[PDB]
């Protein structure tokens, strides 16, 4: 069978999140 | 940084009318909290798109300090346009209202 | 005085010389779930506390906004 639907390109390459930085301690600001 | 044409772009259509009514048909069966994570994701994928490329491509701007150039003059375009501009309507306020200097004069002598 | 409120404390060349002192540890691990992580080796965290550790790999700039 052949491909005819239109593939995009955010079901194949997901991007990073980098908005809001990491927290490496999993833990909250006040905590 | 990377796609001022379209960002330009993006904005006449936002300041476009007809695309006023597009997205008032488009905003049917639409939640507020959809509409922020989109933004919040577009966002995310142009600053993704930077952090990636910058590792092996370059673009027609780039110099010796990078994209700290664009940034700067990202940031100097805004004062221009925005910042100056408001000091000129407050400087013709004061003027018109105290006079020139008027905001800096001494208090009255008791 | 008495000495029922005296200073709960012995000095650190007392210390030094009885052989008893420590230095170290500016900070503390409170409960013993805690301290046990790094010699556990299998279950540094329980299920439910990785569930809900989770949730914070990112700071939140929508809660820092409102
Ligand atoms: C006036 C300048 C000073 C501004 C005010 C003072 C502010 C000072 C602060 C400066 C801060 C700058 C902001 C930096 C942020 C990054 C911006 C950026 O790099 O992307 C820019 C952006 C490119 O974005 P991009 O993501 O890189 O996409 C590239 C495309 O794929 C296209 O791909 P491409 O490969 O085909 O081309 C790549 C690029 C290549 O660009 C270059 O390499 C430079 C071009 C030639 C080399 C020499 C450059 C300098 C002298 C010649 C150019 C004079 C204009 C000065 C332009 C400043 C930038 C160099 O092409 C361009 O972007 C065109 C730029 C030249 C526009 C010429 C317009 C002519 C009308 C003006 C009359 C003539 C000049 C009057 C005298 C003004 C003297 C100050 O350029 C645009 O403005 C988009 C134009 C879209 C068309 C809009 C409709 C036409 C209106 C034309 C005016 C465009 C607005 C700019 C006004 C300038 C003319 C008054
Ligand atoms: C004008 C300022 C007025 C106050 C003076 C300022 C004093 C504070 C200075 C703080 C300066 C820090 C610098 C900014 C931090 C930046 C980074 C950051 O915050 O990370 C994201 C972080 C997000 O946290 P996350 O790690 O993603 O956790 C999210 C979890 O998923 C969320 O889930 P969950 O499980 O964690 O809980 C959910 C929810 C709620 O929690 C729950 O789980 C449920 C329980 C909630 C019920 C109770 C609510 C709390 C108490 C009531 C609060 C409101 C009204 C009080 C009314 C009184 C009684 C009627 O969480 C919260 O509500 C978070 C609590 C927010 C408290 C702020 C964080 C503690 C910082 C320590 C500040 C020091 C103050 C001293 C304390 C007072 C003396 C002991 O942001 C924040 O949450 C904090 C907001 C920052 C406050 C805004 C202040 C402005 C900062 C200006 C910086 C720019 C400087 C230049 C200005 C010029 C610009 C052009």
């Amino acid at each position: 069978k052949t491909l005819e639907r239109n593939v995009p390109m955010k079901e194949i390459l997901q991007p990073l999140w980098v908005v809001e930085p990491p927290n490496f301690l999993r833990q909250p600001v006040w905590k | 940084g990377f796609h001022f044409q379209q960002y330009i772009a993006m904005a006449g259509r936002a300041i476009n009318p007809v695309q006023w009514t597009r997205a008032w048909r488009r905003m049917e069966g639409k939640s507020a909290t959809e509409v922020y994570r989109d933004a919040l994701a577009w966002t995310n994928n142009q600053f993704a798109q930077i952090s990636r490329a910058s590792q092996y491509r370059a673009w027609w701007w780039q110099n010796p300090l990078g994209m700290g150039l664009v940034l700067y003059g990202t940031y100097k375009a805004w004062h221009m346009i925005y910042m100056v501009r408001k000091q000129k309507k407050t400087a013709q306020l004061v003027a018109a209202a105290y006079g020139q200097g008027g905001q800096w004069l001494n208090p009255v002598p008791r | 005085p008495s000495g029922a409120y005296r200073l709960p404390a012995v000095d650190y060349k007392r210390q030094l010389s009885r052989g008893t002192l420590v230095e170290g540890a500016d900070f503390y691990l409170p409960t013993a779930q805690e301290q046990q992580r790094l010699a556990r080796h299998f279950e540094p965290y329980s299920e439910q506390e990785q569930e809900e550790r989770r949730k914070f790999r990112f700071q939140s700039i929508s809660v820092y906004l409102a």
